[PDB]
């Protein structure tokens, strides 16, 4: 985390598509360095043919500038998450905050 | 390796026979800096020697005085006296006189020659005297101090009594006049950078500069003697006592890189420690249930690959539980 | 505000702290400022320039 | 014996080739060059010393002529490769042989900000400091008293200097006199030549 | 070693002829097979050539005189 | 007296914590305080016998830029935590430790298979986190004693030690000390004045002993000084 921040850092790391954003707030079911499986809450869950959400984190792969782009999970098992909250910090991120 | 590198000096330049330029190579990546700093801080202040500490003119009792018979002020007299080096024997304090008149300038050779002292430079000019009618004399007391005593601490020495109105001179007991150490890069066959030290020192001439370096090294060694390994090696003694039974036997069988299945099968026979299993021939394993091919193979692999085997006769078990 | 935030902790208010030399081991006069700065490694690594 | 063995040894980089590299660059200068070249000083000659790293260590007093700040400027190096070439680079294109700019007689070796700030702080005397009003014999004793910590760096002190003046012929007359200057100037006096 | 050549510029008319005669001396010392008249200090041919030029015993006139002497010795040996 | 002064002597190894220790050298006549303080500080920061990790071997992962189903952190974080781990070996110079763990939980140093001369300075040091019931980790860890610090790059000697894909190299950063502060103060002399006592505080890894490291550094400094204690022209 950068110490002397500007507050805007909480947006760039979230409004972009670099980190794992929560499409539906729910309860954490399975934490892993490769995938993250979340159980949708009863209210946000669809009333039919529904289930649980899965976010496949991208591992070390080449970017467009010969740099590494890796996402690291920053959630714990059983820890309830809200919709829109971050789940995995991408490259140069820390708990949903830009950190270059 | 915990074995450091010792340097081998390759250049000791003795230009002017009173200013030395020594080198040291090679050192560690940071040894040059600390060694130069230690040697400098030692030679600057903590280096015993001898120098002038008291001056008394028979006609002048103040540092400020329009004194006749000399074309120089009293400040120049005190400066020349401070610049006069002298080596004294075991007597740590001695006075001398300078009763002399004449035409030319009084020098260090005109001091009353005493076997207890020794002037380093007799030709050293002290004070230019008036060519006629100038009979001035002054006494100088030298002592054996520790290092430099500036005027601030010197005026405190005056502050003590100064009953006669005694004059004073800056005491510089350090024999070395100046010292400058410089670190540079030295290269071994594949070493990145080692500290090559170059020390340029200049002393009062009372002692050799290499002798001063040797004395500083010896005094630092005597200072550090209280913690030098307590000995040269401090352990020329290697004794190996080993019991017959191995400590691995006391550990439980779960510390042998075995599967949970094999762990459960081993705990089925109430065999927890390894020593309770090494004294058991494999004849008592394939008769144990749930011990077929995979479990038996895993047991015979992870247990005997460590040097020992399964099935042995020993009596020292279990010490002590 | 920065002054009162510094005085909240035990750090000096002036922001400049006395510093000792790593080589000589003596005190630097004129107390140098010191803090925590966020820095960046640019995409101009030397291994792709030499 | 042959070229293949030497090539394989260079590729392997044995401990027996580093001394050879140190010997061949004992007195073999190279040419440093800035990317935008404006005047003659855009290319200079320098004797190289080997350093473990991937960057080119440059003298701080010459880069001012290069107009090359250290914010990521990349410069090029060239090899003379010929005896005539090496002698020319040592004779003409050397940095020592180029101290005055070809445009104006003013020297191009003017010191930069760091050294001038250090010297200014060394010579900027105060009114009261450690050891104000004492006397010193020579600049060596001033440096000793300063490094010992018993005195400050800038303080009005009456010292004795031994200066030299060039006469009409090639003579250097010596005069010793008492001056009233700061300890910094007295310490710096040990650097300037006698003239 | 060698750091400055201004003393060489003093003894020679300019720098161009100076480096020319220095290159001639370097060719004579490296591939010409001639011995250096000044004891070297593990320096290259250029440094010892510049040093011998600075000592004043070697210049363009001295070099052409030596070349003429070598040529007449060679033609006297051939006969 | 005016000459032939005294030498210091260690009197206390009082530790304010398990790692933060303090020593008090006394007495010092004059000026030796800062000298000895800076010298000992530089010698301690320079190089002391360390026992950090050098090589790791995990049967599952092949390269530090991979992952593994079951571990929360990445292989790089695992290597970082292992480098941060400290350990003390006495008998041999290099050793191989085995760590086998299963079940959900924070896998820490207390879960490794210790040995006789191997001592963990702190078991609470977390290594990784297993976030799956039917997930296990079985790894080998090479720990060797060295001097100073060596990165993982320049340590390569041959092209066969890296032929086993499971073998991964971490930069051997072994330094028992981490911060060494010191200060002089007025010593309590019998009948004298301006004697200096040097208090040296050390925040270390807790692996090495304070007095042991102090005496080792003093012996190293004395041996280095011995180079010119009898200086003479020798090549
Ligand atoms: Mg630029």
């Amino acid at each position: 985390k950068p110490l002397v921040g500007t507050g805007m850092e909480r947006a760039v790391a979230v409004d972009s598509g670099v980190t794992a954003v929560a499409k539906r707030g729910g309860v954490v079911q399975y934490v892993d360095a490769s995938r993250i499986v979340i159980k949708v809450n009863e209210d946000e869950m669809y009333p039919g043919e529904a289930g649980i959400d899965i976010y496949n984190l991208t591992k070390y792969t080449r970017s467009n500038q010969n740099t590494c782009i890796n996402q690291m999970p920053c959630v714990s098992l059983g820890e309830p998450v809200e919709r829109g909250d971050v789940l995995a910090d991408g490259p140069s991120t820390d708990l949903g905050e830009l950190a270059l | 390796v915990t074995e450091f590198l010792k340097p081998r000096l390759v250049d000791i330049e003795q230009v002017s026979s009173t200013h030395a330029k020594v080198t040291l190579e090679p050192l560690e990546r940071g040894f040059g800096h600390t060694l130069g700093n230690a040697l400098r801080r030692i030679l600057l202040s903590s280096m015993p020697g001898c120098a002038v500490t008291e001056v008394e003119i028979d006609g002048v009792l103040h540092e400020y005085s329009t004194k006749e018979g000399v074309q120089e002020d009293i400040l120049e007299i005190l400066l020349n006296l401070k610049g006069l080096a002298v080596r004294v024997q075991g007597k740590d304090e001695v006075i001398l006189t300078l009763n002399k008149s004449g035409i030319g300038p009084v020098t260090a050779a005109d001091i009353t020659h005493d076997g207890d002292v020794e002037i380093v430079k007799p030709q050293h000019v002290i004070c230019h005297l008036t060519d006629e009618n100038a009979s001035i004399s002054m006494r100088i007391k030298v002592q054996r101090g520790r290092g430099y005593v500036p005027a601030s601490t010197r005026i405190h020495s005056e502050e003590d009594e100064r009953p006669i109105g005694r004059l004073l001179v800056d005491a510089c007991y350090s024999p070395v006049e100046r010292i400058a150490y410089n670190v540079e890069a030295a290269r071994v066959e594949q070493r990145t950078d080692l500290d090559k030290l170059v020390i340029e020192m200049e002393t009062n001439g009372t002692i050799d500069p290499e002798e001063a370096i040797r004395r500083a090294a010896t005094i630092l060694a005597e200072q550090l003697e209280a913690f030098v390994d307590l000995r040269d090696v401090r352990q020329p003694e290697v004794k190996e006592e080993k019991p017959e039974f191995d400590p691995i036997l006391l550990r439980p069988v779960d510390d042998l890189e075995l599967t949970v299945r094999s762990a459960n099968c081993l705990k089925a026979e109430a065999i927890h420690y390894i020593g309770d299993l090494v004294q058991r021939t494999e004849v008592e394993l394939l008769k144990t249930p749930n011990l077929g091919k995979k479990s038996l193979t895993e047991i015979k692999d992870v247990l005997a690959s460590r040097g020992l085997s399964l099935g042995m006769r020993l009596e020292n078990w279990p010490p002590a539980s | 505000e920065i002054k009162e935030l510094l005085k909240l902790g035990d750090l000096p208010t002036s922001g400049q702290i006395r510093l000792y030399d790593g080589r000589t081991g003596e005190q630097f006069e004129r107390p140098v400022t010191v803090g925590y700065m966020y820095m960046l490694k640019l995409n101009h690594l030397v291994d792709d320039k030499m | 014996t042959t070229i293949k063995a030497a090539k394989k040894m260079v590729e392997r980089e044995e401990a027996v080739v580093w001394d050879i590299l140190d010997e061949v660059i004992r007195e073999h200068p190279v040419l440093l060059n800035r990317a935008p070249t404006l005047h003659r000083l855009g290319i200079q000659a320098f004797e190289p010393v080997l350093i473990e790293g991937k960057a080119i260590q440059l003298h701080p007093l010459v880069c001012a002529a290069y107009n090359a700040d250290f914010d990521g400027d990349q410069m090029a190096v060239h090899v003379p490769l010929t005896l005539e070439a090496q002698l020319e680079a040592r004779a003409l294109m050397m940095s020592t042989n180029n101290i005055l700019s070809p445009a104006n007689g003013e020297p191009i070796i003017v010191p930069s900000q760091d050294v001038v700030l250090g010297l200014y702080y060394m010579t900027r005397d105060c009114v009261n400091a450690k050891g104000e009003g004492m006397v010193l014999t020579g600049p060596k004793e001033a440096e000793r008293l300063y490094r010992s910590g018993l005195a400050s760096l800038h303080a009005r002190v009456k010292v004795r200097i031994t200066e030299y003046e060039k006469d009409a012929n090639g003579e250097l007359v010596a005069k010793t006199s008492l001056k009233d200057t700061t300890v910094g100037r007295a310490i710096l006096w040990m650097i300037v030549p006698k003239g | 070693a060698r750091v400055t050549v201004q003393d060489a510029v003093e003894k020679i008319g300019n720098r161009f002829d100076l480096v020319l005669v220095a290159a001639r001396r370097a060719r004579q010392m490296q591939v010409g097979g001639k011995d250096p008249l000044v004891p070297e200090e593990n320096d290259k041919t250029t440094v010892i050539a510049l040093r011998e030029i600075e000592e004043g015993l070697i210049n363009n006139q001295i070099l052409d005189v030596r070349e003429r002497q070598e040529q007449q010795e060679q033609e006297a040996a051939e006969l």
